[PDB]
């Protein structure tokens, strides 16, 4: 009797054919609105995610601040229903990287789509960006995700001295799951949600692991970081793994 | 950015003139955010003897247990810094206080074999009958060692 959405969008999105996304992984719900003319994606979380980084309230947020500044879906709705927050968006232009891509066996590829990446983000005024991840925001936030274990590991990173923090704009899951490419360029970004000001070596410690565990070659770690211009700081890098790792 | 945030962060980093600045400032003295990690907690964490008593000294619960129930005894008995362990029960630890696989410090002090740590918990009265959760006591934990040195010290 009761729905997780409201009549008005039900109404709205009543001509498309709902398609669950089986693939994705988040507490979040998506769904792929599969219509006459275009596709539309749906992406809704529950309540208890309300004020973190999986709310799609911040999502949504973050890309309306984007527009004119990355390439990411368009906003086409948004409400709150019943402690539900729900999305409705654009397709992203292009073909989701890791499908059609990380499959066509050329790794050097996925190394600078990455490094064109970290350009990206770094030529982004976060003056006005209404969201920063610490350290503390980011404990928080995993408190809460459990409010309903062995702590050796997590006082062994407490433990650990923190790098001091260069804040630029941060993706916050970047991987080629959330990457869009489209005749050579990065064509969009979606799961925005983490997004924001943070220091520059998440990002960069994200790229570093995921060439470690998908490519598995130093060299092509010393490459991304040719491509970036930048010299390795190894122990920001494994700062933020290590962070990244607490399960 | 709050008082009780910069607080825990400088105790999490071990800056002790940073702990006593904010203390003085009207910090929370049990501020925790993220899994009842208290400043206490943080600074038993670090090895770092003598702000502990400044922390004390501004009414730290010596026995706040944080979400995993790891009281600030039972870190200093995982760190084993004998010093610190010393301190804590001066000042009312609870020698027995049971962490959620059901340890108390002497069975985390057990496991990892520091010994001159495991005499002071036992004269402050740590009942050695203690069982875990998995039955399996402080005595089944000197034989994953394979210590003549820690059962030759139990009877
Ligand atoms: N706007 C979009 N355009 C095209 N595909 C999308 C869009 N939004 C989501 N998807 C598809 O759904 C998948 C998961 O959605 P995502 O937003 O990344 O959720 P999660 O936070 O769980 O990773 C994506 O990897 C992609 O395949
Ligand atoms: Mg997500
Ligand atoms: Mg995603």
């Amino acid at each position: 009797a009761k729905m997780r959405i409201s009549p008005e969008l039900k109404k709205l999105i009543e001509k498309y054919r709902s398609v669950k996304d089986t693939e994705g992984m988040s507490p979040a719900k998506v769904y792929k609105l599969v219509g006459e003319n275009e596709n539309l994606y749906l992406k809704m979380t529950d309540s208890r995610y309300k004020g973190t980084t999986y709310d799609v309230e911040r999502e949504k947020d973050m890309m309306l601040w984007l527009e004119g500044k990355l390439p990411v879906p368009k906003v086409l709705h948004f409400e709150r229903h019943d402690g539900w927050s729900n999305l409705l968006m654009s397709e992203a232009d292009g073909v989701l990287c890791s499908e059609e891509y990380e499959d066509e066996q050329s790794p050097e590829k996925i190394i600078e789509l990455y490094a064109e990446c970290i350009r990206l983000f770094h030529s982004i005024d976060i003056s006005d960006c209404p969201y920063t991840n610490s350290l503390d925001s980011r404990l928080a936030e995993l408190d809460y995700l459990l409010n309903n274990k062995d702590p050796r590991e997590l006082y062994d990173f407490l433990k650990t001295e923190k790098p001091e923090e260069e804040l630029v704009f941060s993706h916050g899951d970047l991987g080629d799951s959330n990457i869009f490419v489209k005749d050579g360029k990065v064509s969009g970004f979606i799961d925005l949600g983490r997004s924001g000001r943070a220091d520059k070596w998440y990002d960069i410690a994200f790229c570093v692991r995921s060439i470690r565990e998908d490519i598995g070659e130093e060299q092509y770690v010393e490459l991304f970081f040719d491509l970036l211009g930048i010299k390795p700081d190894w122990e920001k890098i494994k700062y933020y793994i290590l962070l990244d790792e607490l399960f | 950015s709050d008082l009780g945030k910069k607080l825990l962060e400088a105790a999490r980093a071990g800056q002790d003139d940073e702990v006593r600045i904010l203390m003085a400032n009207g910090a929370d003295v049990n501020a925790n955010d993220w899994f009842g990690i208290t400043p206490l907690h943080l600074v038993v964490n670090n090895g770092h003897l003598e702000i502990i008593e400044v922390l004390l000294k501004y009414a730290a619960d010596v026995n706040a247990s944080d979400k995993s129930g790891w009281t600030p005894l039972h870190l200093a008995a995982y760190r084993g810094h004998l010093e610190i362990v010393e301190v804590l029960l001066k000042y009312g630890a609870d020698v027995n206080a049971m962490d959620y696989q059901g340890y108390t410090p002497l069975h985390l002090a057990a496991e990892d074999g520091h010994l001159e740590i495991v005499e002071v918990l036992l004269k402050y009265g740590a009942d050695v009958n203690a069982q875990d959760k998995f039955g399996k006591t402080a005595f089944d934990i000197s034989i994953d060692n394979g210590n003549e040195d820690l059962a030759e010290i139990l009877q």
